[PDB]
Parts: C-alpha cells; sequence; structure tokens
C-alpha cells in the first residue's frame, strides 16, 4: 500500500490512523475546532460554528435509545 | 385502545390549502394518564423530528360542545381532517391510506356514514 492525495467521500467511512492524517479542515466540510490540528485516530471534536442553524444530522442508534 | 395513523401539515391558512409533507409521525388516542380529564386526548408519538421547523411531542386537548366536524375544507387536496378551535393553534391531520382522489370530493373523506357517526358521538359524550 501507499499514500496519495485525499479525496472527498460520503459520511460514515472507515478511517485508519494513517487515513485520518490527510483529512483537511475546510469551511465546506464545516470543520472549526479549537485544536485546529487533528487527523489522529479516535473521535474528533467539532466546535459550534453558527448557533443560528445546526450543522447536520444523521440517523443513529443513540438518538432513539438515549 | 384504538390505533390510528396520520400526519401534520403547516399552519399557513390563506386558501385553506396546506400541502402535506412526508414527515414520519403517529398519533394515539388515550383519555389521560389518570383518566381524570373526562375526554380522549390526541398525542404525538416520538418518531422523527425533521430539521427546519419546530416539532416536539406536544399533546392536544379537545373542548366538547364547540368543535364542529367539517368533512373537507379543501377543494384541491383530500382527506383533510378539520377540527375548528378558537385561537388554540389548530393542528390539521390527514389520513395515510389512500382510498380516493380519483373522484370529486364533497363530503368524502373516509366514509360518509361511518365518519359522521364517530366525531359527532364523541363530541356530545363527555365525562
Amino acid at each position: 500500500k501507499y499514500s496519495s492525495k485525499p479525496y472527498k467521500v460520503d459520511n460514515m467511512t472507515r478511517i485508519l490512523p494513517q487515513q485520518s492524517r490527510y483529512i483537511s479542515f475546510i469551511k465546506d466540510d464545516r470543520f472549526v475546532p479549537v485544536r485546529k490540528f487533528k487527523g489522529n485516530n479516535g473521535v474528533v471534536v467539532l466546535r459550534d460554528r453558527e448557533p443560528k442553524e445546526p450543522v447536520a444530522l444523521i440517523e443513529t442508534v443513540r438518538q432513539m435509545k438515549d | 385502545v384504538i390505533k390510528f395513523r396520520a400526519g401534520v401539515c403547516e399552519y399557513n391558512e390563506d386558501s385553506r390549502l396546506c400541502t402535506p409533507i412526508p414527515v414520519q409521525g403517529e398519533i394515539e388516542i388515550k383519555p389521560n394518564e389518570e383518566e381524570e380529564l373526562g375526554f380522549w386526548d390526541f398525542e404525538w408519538r416520538p418518531t422523527e423530528k425533521p430539521v427546519g421547523r419546530e416539532l416536539d411531542p406536544i399533546s392536544l386537548i379537545l373542548i366538547p360542545g364547540e368543535t364542529m366536524w367539517v368533512p373537507i375544507k379543501s377543494s384541491k387536496s383530500g382527506r383533510i381532517f378539520a377540527l375548528v378551535f378558537s385561537s388554540n393553534e389548530r393542528y390539521f391531520f390527514w389520513l395515510q391510506e389512500k382510498n380516493s382522489g380519483n373522484l370529486p370530493l364533497n363530503e368524502l373523506s373516509a366514509k360518509d356514514k361511518e365518519i359522521y357517526n364517530k366525531m359527532i358521538g364523541v363530541l356530545n359524550n363527555s365525562s
């Protein structure tokens, strides 16, 4: 395997620790954190951007059970 | 007690025509928690909360001797349930299953004789 220029895909994609390093922060993706430098493994954090409107939502299991 | 399926539309009233939106929702008929009110209540099942509007599991109450049953208020759409209130922020319903729409609609919603014996009987009955 090797590494190349990252390209955009849909939501809910499998991302390895080498795969997340190429994630770029662009206002099109609505990434505005406090750390501003990310792409390690695990779960990231997205700070509130515009309080007037939400970012987006996807149907998950936690929404129904919690 | 009796399961029923319906939906909601917007609040804008101009020509009395409200175009339904594919919003997932369910309403159930239960009198009360302690049954101390004396009349059946119309609630909203917490199914989905689409973004872009204000939707919450809010209940609804009916006042006997006031609300009258109109079979349809709309000349374009069909199966529009009309419950007239006074400044109560009316919530319009609609019948999910489609039994009609290919014929002119005057008194037709579900059945002329069957529906007329439901909402009128519940209106006069109060506990």
